[PDB]
């Protein structure tokens, strides 16, 4: 895993290109991935 | 007499505005407005068209 470059991430299939940044948003065990306006991932958790 | 009642006019419309909301109305709406269309344009985006 890489963070704070901009890199090619594949998180069970997203797919998406973006620099990863470490976030104090808290997530609930059961959701995964959070969402914005635009219905475009905005964080993610990380499967591993 | 016309100084005061300038200055207090001016008084008048700084309270008008305070207490008002809607005292920047077009000003609001002008921003609402194009918000509104950057939203909706961003929206589409989830759109399956």
């Amino acid at each position: 895993l890489v963070k704070n470059k901009c890199v090619n991430f594949n998180f069970n299939g997203l797919t998406g290109t973006g620099v990863l940044t470490e976030s104090n948003k808290k997530f609930l065990p059961f959701q995964q991935f959070g969402r914005d306006i635009a219905d475009t991932t905005d964080a993610v958790r990380d499967p591993q | 007499l016309i100084a005061n009642q300038f200055n207090s006019a001016i008084g008048k419309i700084q309270d008008s505005l305070s207490s008002t909301p809607s005292a920047l109305g077009k000003l609001q709406d002008v921003v609402n407005q194009n918000a509104q269309a950057l939203n909706t344009l961003v929206k589409q985006l989830s759109s399956n068209f």
